[PDB]
């Protein structure tokens, strides 16, 4: 009764070492289909899924250490990446050349996330705050503050007006961009969070903590609608479908499952990687999945609409 | 597709209903396929099915039957089978009245005692069309070994006009006489 | 209560006796649990055939119970543990198409039983049939078709 | 990571919390069970008998106005009637493999013959609710006998 | 839009209706459709237990219906749907409904109005009355009767009155009887009459049974009537016949929830074995309240029995169906729905405690405390107080824990022990000792006596007074059988002292007759520490190697071997690297420590490899930094890795890389240290080492000014410590002596004095001798090197 | 998929290719006249042969199509070959039966 799932392409060795993050953006109004991936290197290679296969397009690099998160924007041609190098240099994605460089160390940024309108590029600091920079306009207009611990995941509701932040030790903080005042703090899990995502229409917040469970909270109150437990090790990323019916979760047990939120059950599991899977995303009208893994590979799946 | 309605194409063989799916998706628009586990696009207008599934969604409502126009029974000469012939007769009875039927066949003799059954089981008139003389006719040869190195002689015992040739057969057996498993 | 008290990696091998449609035989290198589950299945089939033939039906108990033809029990039990395909190919003398067809026809029943175990009210068969199915289909046995996508 | 001796001292003599004395166990607490079977009673509501159907000018039809009329094919459901007038179904649902649902008419069968022409509007039949009470379920052999209970309004 | 609404797809219908509304505003059917769609969405929300969402939707639906009713107020269906919307909010836990009704609905047209529950239901009754007035049909009559029933139910359930709602119930029966007599061929009316007739306030059971039987006869496909008969018989102690009725009901509709719940209740009553599974199935179907409470109760009861954890009941069910999290979610929904029942709160607290969600458990117990004050005042309230105080003490807020423990009779062992531990946590050690003594008074189960004695030793020790601790632990040792707890504390006490003579005896005693301990890691740590005390420093690694040989599993042992080889006898670098890698392989959650230790071991090794990528020190330390970016060691390791990589690349002579990041890493190290609980000496050493390495790196790269300012800022904090001043000397004297220059004896003497200040450090001496060599004092440099060699050897 | 583009030249197919696909080819060559259906090792019946023979001609890419029988073991035995190569295919039965 489920759909027809299966692989479409398999890149053999994209990078030379582990791949730590991936971002899929169909940014331009025409048919662009650009995939930006970053690894345990300086390389931020920019692939393009053209017709049936991935063709390498850019091999741009300016970093000193491994990149821990990369990001792309849907409006402009642009990308941003941060690393352990204490730099958030953001590339151009058109000429393959650096645009800017912001100095910020592991006490000022861990992971990137652009704005819905591609203007602000919020990142999570060490002392608990969330620092919001300004793209194309300088540095550090303001930082929202939650009195907590190291902060790992940063998400935006894809209509504005909401910002979420998971932390080491579990607690979850939801801010509203309108006033910057903490609405309410969920207590969530007992181990680090390291992934969060809203859903399209921004009324359902899906976490994925370090112990294996996947809470499905609900925004504008603190109601939770259930716990999805089907993994056997850490969960490292969660990407939510364009239509509010499925989401994909990649764990450290070498398997990328795809859940559905209606009945809180797992439809299909992919057993194709051979080591930890550090990144999964959908594409535009969600019908394909990217999964970059610790072993140097880029898998592209086929999830029919 | 012109009238906005829906049509269900049903073929008996599980492996035959895949290349039909590909060619019907290539020829025009949306064509869903349904099988034991696959559910490719269960929203299209040319759902391709195995009869054991249509018999399973006729017993319940399934809310697709509200929109049918044609049911294209593809190879209807599998009724003579002993282990699956009951499916075609569980299906041909339960079809509601507004659903027209198209029955492709393979030139059986008693086509008028079958279309009469379906014509008066429902209450609609059914038209029987039967043909002969397939295009690009075929010559049935007979190959008997001789001089396996290069020489190959083929005897014609049936031709493009259906006339049986006994002369060729006698020639073949006589040819075999003169000479008188894996290595041969 | 036959199936409820077994491992999820054993119920697939017990249900493999209904599907293989291949020349059948018993086994030697089988655990005790499988060799007794086979007895349970055969006893239930004998009971059904005995109530069938005592009513007026004409199908002798041996003819009904002979449809149960084990002989892929060892291959399915080894397949739903982590054994790669090559060792399965070596294991026994059946063409590797008649094995993949049997496994494909088993993963569609260990998922239609998930639909009935939720209906009877057996929430312990559901948590075993949703494991024996997700543990059975991973590789070229279930490789997607070419002229489908 | 720090050297062994101070690590061990922290591990054991930091506080008495680590003792099995202060754990989640070692209390053996109890709770009381309180069933409440009256909650199971379910009351369903009746459907709405009106639709605001449009009007149509008899010639060169245009919607003059919307007039409310009475629906006619309510009290008909997907699991107790077989015709093309029943409500569609529960929701988006599995295509097949659904017991408790009725197939449509098999085409050679119509099976409708009744008139029942009363058509009244004040048809109150004067039912007696306390004279002779029916006390046998359909299918059982005996029901249950409850004791009888002893001991017409207006508003604007 | 209407066609899309029929088939579900409510969001698309709403969007289409809004598009129509933007152009034209008076279009009545579009408003009616919007109202119906919002009402249906509200009902779908109430099918789950998201009550707030439902209240919001119904508020919006009322907005649309009043807007439509302003234009054409002669149609009946609009009034009926308005009444439906308002009265579908029964059983929604009042103090959660504040509905902003506005305009025509409340008669005169003034502003806005906020309605509570009863007022909303009364408005519902009024609206149904108005709808019925202008079109007299059966459905509205039955709905009006149900509305009156709901109103009476709400009034009684809030205890606001009794026997003053009689007229309301009489009116409801009148309406329902009118509806049924109007058309006596519909199961809905008979079923509604049956349910109302058997309400606790009326109690006319004969009519209820008659009504249900008539309903069944009217339409044979009726699960609702059969399950209602089952409930009627079951509550009147007729379990058998009710069981039959329930079985029939589920036979007609296998996925109706109430019948399954009734089956579970009957199974529980007659004491079967598959009641827990039946409740689990009910939980999986659709989240009703009664099944929810039943399942939570059964999970908690199963957890209590401690003879279970091999049964395949506990193991499979609890630990492989994730019963505990499901129970927690179920209880959260139940508790927010009902919220006037204490055992639900206590069960929620218990389950949260097993999930280590301590903050939420504290909240649950707090609410339970509030509920239970003025009803019982017996042991239950005291037990709730002790639990809340204990848990509060578990996570900070010690003063609140002490305050909570004040408000209880301190007469049972549990309360006194909780008070004592809270007091110990805050300070006040004498008070803790007194409390523990009082708890010692009332003691059974001599195991607990031994534990209390060990706690006494531990708590009084922190005051000093070690001798009494030692003798008291011996007093505990004199008990019949050792406890494996006092012996460990005795060894740790010996290690806190020196001259580990009693420590050896304690370790031998522990090994001798105690085998039921199943950690196998603490024992190895104690043995290794004992060997380290005597300064042996090579046996330690040998002993841990023996322990890992004994039990080749247990990753923890492999990791500890790697750490010890890194710390003591750092000449087996290759073995340490292999041990760390093996520890990392055999699991995943030991990633952090094993990766850190293997990175440090690779640093110690040098470059004795095949010049292979993807396995140098930098790669592994980066991997560890990604795993847990919380500890302060990984960042210092990162700085060391960068410096070593720079030197190695310089030797290979291709390019120096990773030039200027030291200051950021130092800031990260200090910030991470700030949140560490207590390893005071270790933290001080780590911060000092990071400072030294950063200054040296900055000097090497060439950023003299930043090093100078950093040193000055650090020195401005505190009076001089002879280490940092040497660093400032180094930064000062780097420009000069770089270019050849002659220096005056005053500067040389001051530098000599500064090195002499902080002795016992071979680096500093070697660097000064290098200074001598640079200016040129050969024999003197030889003397300085000789002193350094002697110091290193000693 | 490699036979529908003419990149393979000889197919050693069996009956499952005779039913499950169409993929016409130019010249069909048989290998025997009798098959083993129900343990009676029967003679090939007239209705079947027509299907395999039918997938012999191609459409407009050749004048005709040649079906080559390959009798090798013994004489062709023209008597039953007559009824095999021509004959009314089969009547139309009805296998109705009751299932649970």
């Amino acid at each position: 009764m489920t759909n027809q799932y299966g692989i479409l392409f398999k890149q053999e060795q994209a990078h030379d070492d582990a791949i730590w993050s991936v971002a899929w953006g169909t940014n331009k109004k025409e048919n662009s289909e650009t995939v930006v991936t970053g690894s345990l290197d300086d390389l931020v290679k920019v692939w393009k899924w053209r017709d049936e296969r991935l063709d390498l397009q850019w091999s741009l690099e300016g970093h000193q250490l491994g990149v821990v998160s990369v990001d792309i924007s849907h409006t402009l041609p642009i990308a941003a990446s941060s690393s352990l190098d204490a730099h958030i240099r953001l590339w151009d994605l058109e000429n393959g050349k650096q645009i800017k460089s912001i100095d910020a160390g592991p006490v000022d940024a861990w992971t990137l996330a652009f704005s819905p309108d591609s203007q602000y590029l919020a990142t999570g600091t060490h002392v608990g705050k969330v620092n919001i920079f300004g793209v194309e306009s300088g540095k550090k207009e303001y930082s929202l503050d939650t009195r907590g611990k190291f902060i790992l995941s940063i998400a935006y509701s894809p209509d504005g007006k909401y910002l979420a932040s998971g932390a080491i030790d579990g607690i979850i903080n939801i801010f509203d961009i309108a006033t910057g005042k903490l609405l309410h703090t969920l207590e969530g899990h007992a181990m680090p969070i390291r992934s969060l995502t809203f859903s399209p229409d921004s009324q359902l917040l899906v976490t994925a903590s370090d112990d294996g469970y996947i809470k499905i909270y609900d925004v504008q109150h603190a109601n939770l609608a259930g716990t999805l437990s089907g993994h056997a090790s850490w969960v490292l990323n969660v990407a939510f479908c364009p239509d509010d019916t499925h989401f994909v979760s990649s764990s450290s047990d070498k398997s990328v499952k795809v859940w559905d939120v209606g009945t809180r059950t797992c439809v299909h599991t992919f057993f194709d990687h051979q080591d930890q899977v550090w990144g999964v995303k959908y594409n535009g009208n969600g019908s394909k999945i990217v999964s970059v893994g610790d072993d140097q590979e880029i898998h592209i799946y086929d999830c029919p609409i | 597709q012109k009238h906005m309605t829906r049509t269900i194409y049903t073929s008996p063989i599980k492996a035959l209903s895949n290349q039909k799916f590909r060619d019907f998706r290539n020829t025009f628009g949306d064509v869903g396929l349904l099988t034991g586990d696959v559910q490719l696009h269960p929203e299209a207008s040319c759902l391709i099915m195995t009869t054991e599934i249509l018999r399973s969604m006729l017993y319940s409502g399934s809310d697709v039957i509200r929109d049918l126009e044609w049911v294209i029974f593809d190879e209807v000469h599998y009724i003579n089978d002993v282990e699956r012939g009951v499916v075609w007769e569980e299906v041909l009875i339960m079809l509601p009245d507004h659903v027209s039927i198209i029955l492709l066949s393979a030139t059986v003799p008693n086509a008028l005692e079958f279309a009469d059954w379906i014509g008066r089981l429902k209450r609609r008139q059914i038209y029987v069309i039967s043909t002969v003389t397939r295009p690009v006719p075929l010559e049935h040869y007979l190959f008997t070994g001789n001089s396996s190195k290069t020489q190959g002689e083929l005897f014609l015992l049936l031709d493009s006009r259906g006339a049986f040739h006994t002369k060729g057969y006698y020639a073949a057996v006589e040819a075999k006489k003169e000479r008188m498993g894996p290595a041969q | 209560n036959a199936l409820s008290t077994l491992r999820p990696e054993e119920i697939a091998a017990l249900l493999s006796g209904l599907v293989c449609q291949s020349p059948g035989d018993a086994g030697d290198q089988l655990p005790n649990t499988l060799k007794q589950g086979i007895e349970r299945v055969r006893a239930v089939a004998k009971r059904i055939g005995e109530v069938q033939v005592a009513c007026g039906l004409n199908q002798t108990v041996e003819e009904f119970v002979g449809e149960l033809n084990f002989g892929l029990v060892e291959v399915v039990y080894e397949w739903a543990r982590g054994m790669p395909f090559s060792e399965l190919a070596g294991l026994s003398g059946t063409p590797e198409g008649l094995v993949v067809r049997c496994i494909q026809r088993l993963a569609e029943m260990c998922r239609s039983l998930r639909g009935a175990a939720r209906l009877v009210g057996e929430p312990v068969l559901g948590a075993k049939m949703e494991t024996a199915a997700t543990l059975l289909r991973r590789d070229i046995v279930f490789a997607a078709s070419l002229y489908t996508q | 990571a720090p050297d062994l001796q101070q690590e061990a001292e922290q591990l054991f003599l930091s506080s008495p919390a680590w003792l099995p004395l202060h754990g989640v166990e070692h209390s053996a607490r109890k709770w009381q069970r309180k069933t409440d079977p009256w909650s199971l009673l379910a009351v369903l509501g009746a459907p709405v008998p009106s639709d605001l159907q449009a009007q149509r000018h008899p010639t060169t039809g245009q919607i003059l106005g919307y007039k409310e009329v009475l629906l006619e094919n309510t009290n008909l459901s997907a699991t107790t009637s077989l015709s093309l007038r029943r409500p569609p179904g529960p929701a988006s649902q599995s295509l097949w493999g659904n017991p408790t649902q009725y197939p449509f008419w098999p085409g050679g069968m119509d099976e409708p013959t009744i008139t029942d022409l009363n058509t009244r509007e004040e048809a109150e039949e004067e039912i007696d609710f306390e004279k002779d009470l029916l006390t046998i379920p359909p299918g059982f052999k005996k029901g249950m006998d409850f004791a009888p209970k002893d001991c017409a309004p207006g508003l604007l | 839009a209407a066609i899309q609404q029929i088939l579900g797809k409510y969001k698309e219908a709403v969007a289409q209706y809004q598009m129509i509304i933007k152009k034209k505003e008076d279009y009545v059917p579009a408003l009616k459709g919007l109202g119906e769609c919002h009402l249906m969405m509200a009902k779908a929300a109430l099918v789950d237990y998201l009550d707030g969402k439902a209240v919001d939707y119904i508020e919006k639906a009322l907005e649309y219906f009043t807007c439509a009713l302003q234009h054409r107020a002669d149609v009946s269906c609009l009034w009926k749907l308005a009444g439906d919307a308002c009265t579908c909010l029964y059983a929604v836990a009042p103090s959660k409904v504040n509905v902003h009704v506005l305009g025509v609905l409340l008669g005169q047209k003034e502003g806005k109005q906020v309605l509570k529950k009863n007022e909303l239901l009364h408005l519902g009754g009024r609206c149904y009355g108005r709808a019925l007035k202008l079109m007299s049909t059966s459905n509205t009559w039955c709905d009006l009767g149900i509305n009156y029933y709901r109103q009476a139910q709400h009034l009684a359930e809030t205890g606001s009155n009794m026997n003053d709602l009689k007229e309301l119930l009489e009116k409801s029966l009148h309406c329902l009887k009118k509806a049924v007599r109007l058309d006596s061929n519909n199961h809905l009316y008979w079923n509604a009459l049956g349910v109302v007739a058997c309400y606790s306030g009326i109690g006319n059971y004969a009519l209820a049974q008659h009504c249900f039987i008539k309903s069944i006869q009217s339409e044979q496909i009726n699960a609702v009537a059969w399950t209602n008969l089952g409930v009627l018989y079951l509550t009147n102690e007729n379990i058998e016949q009710a069981h039959e009725a329930f079985k029939m009901a589920q036979s007609l509709d296998p996925s109706y929830l109430m019948c399954w719940i009734g089956q579970a209740l009957i199974a529980e009553a007659v004491g079967s074995y598959d009641t827990m599974d039946l409740f689990r199935h009910t939980t999986e179907l659709n989240m009703h309240t009664e099944g929810a409470l039943g399942y939570a109760y059964w999970v908690c009861t199963t957890l209590q029995d401690k003879s279970n954890r091999e049964t395949e009941l506990y193991q499979y069910n609890i630990l492989q169906m994730n019963a505990i999290p499901a129970a927690q979610v179920i209880l959260n929904k139940y508790v927010e729905r009902i919220q006037n029942y204490a055992p639900a709160f206590t069960m929620l607290g218990y389950l949260n405690e097993h999930l280590q969600l301590k903050k939420e458990a504290a909240n649950a117990y707090q609410r339970a405390i509030l509920l239970l004050q003025t009803a019982e005042d017996q042991d239950t309230y005291n037990v709730a107080i002790r639990n809340y105080g204990r848990l509060l003490c578990s996570t900070g807020e010690y003063d609140k824990a002490i305050q909570a423990f004040k408000s209880t009779p301190l007469e049972v062992l549990e309360d006194i022990i909780g008070f004592a531990l809270a007091l110990f946590m805050k300070g006040l050690y004498k008070e803790s000792s007194k409390a523990y003594e009082r708890a010692l008074s009332i003691v059974e189960s001599e195991q607990d006596k031994a534990h209390i004695l060990t706690a006494l030793a531990i708590t009084e020790y922190k005051q000093g007074k070690t001798d009494v601790a030692k003798t008291l632990l011996f007093k505990c040792s004199i008990l019949k059988e050792p406890t494996t707890e006092s012996l460990q504390a005795l060894c740790a006490l010996g290690l806190a002292m020196q001259d580990a003579t009693l420590s050896k005896a304690a370790l031998n005693e522990l090994l001798k007759h105690i085998k039921h301990k199943d950690s196998n890691y603490q024992r190895c740590l104690l043995t290794s520490a004992i060997y380290a005390l005597q300064g042996r420093s090579v046996a330690v690694q040998k002993q841990i190697s023996k322990a890992v040989h004994s039990n080749p599993g247990d990753p923890a042992l492999w990791s500890l071997l790697s750490r010890v080889v890194a710390q003591y006898a750092q000449r087996n670098a290759k073995g340490g690297v292999v041990a760390g890698n093996v520890a990392h392989i055999l699991d995943s959650n030991h990633g952090k420590k094993a990766l850190l230790y293997t990175a440090v071991n690779q640093l110690a090794m040098g470059s004795s490899s095949a010049e292979d990528e993807k396995n140098t020190a930098l790669k592994t330390i980066q991997k560890a930094a990604l795993l847990s970016p919380g500890d302060p060691a990984i960042w210092a390791g990162l700085m060391a890795a960068c410096h070593a990589d720079d030197k190695l690349a310089l030797v290979n002579n291709t390019q120096p890389k990773r030039i200027d990041l030291y200051l950021a890493l130092l800031s990260a190290v200090s910030a991470s240290i700030k949140d560490e609980k207590f390893f005071e000496n270790y933290n001080q050493s780590l911060e000092k080492w990071s400072l030294s390495q950063a200054v040296t790196g900055l000097i090497d790269t060439g950023r003299i000014s930043e090093a100078e300012t950093l040193c000055t800022k650090n020195l401005k904090s505190n009076p001089d410590q002879p280490a940092v001043i040497l660093l400032l000397r180094q930064v000062q004297c780097k420009p000069l002596l770089e270019s050849q220059k002659p220096l005056p004896d005053a500067v040389l003497e001051e530098l000599q004095k500064t090195v002499m200040s902080n002795s016992t450090s071979v680096p500093a001496w070697q660097w000064l001798a290098h200074v001598y060599q640079s200016q040129g004092m050969m024999r003197a440099a030889e003397m300085c090197y000789r002193k350094s060699l002697q110091l290193a050897s000693q | 998929m490699l036979f529908s583009r003419g990149l393979v030249k000889v197919l050693f197919a069996t009956e499952t290719f005779a039913m499950g696909v169409n993929m016409p080819a130019r010249t069909v060559v048989f290998d025997s006249m009798r098959k083993h259906d129900g343990s009676t090792f029967r003679d090939l019946l007239p209705g079947e042969y027509v299907q395999m023979a039918g997938r012999a001609g191609r459409r407009g890419l050749d004048p005709t199509g040649t079906v080559i029988l390959l009798c090798k073991g013994r004489v062709p035995e023209m008597a039953d070959l007559h009824r095999m190569m021509m004959g009314k295919p089969s009547q139309l039965q009805s296998q109705f039966r009751l299932t649970y």
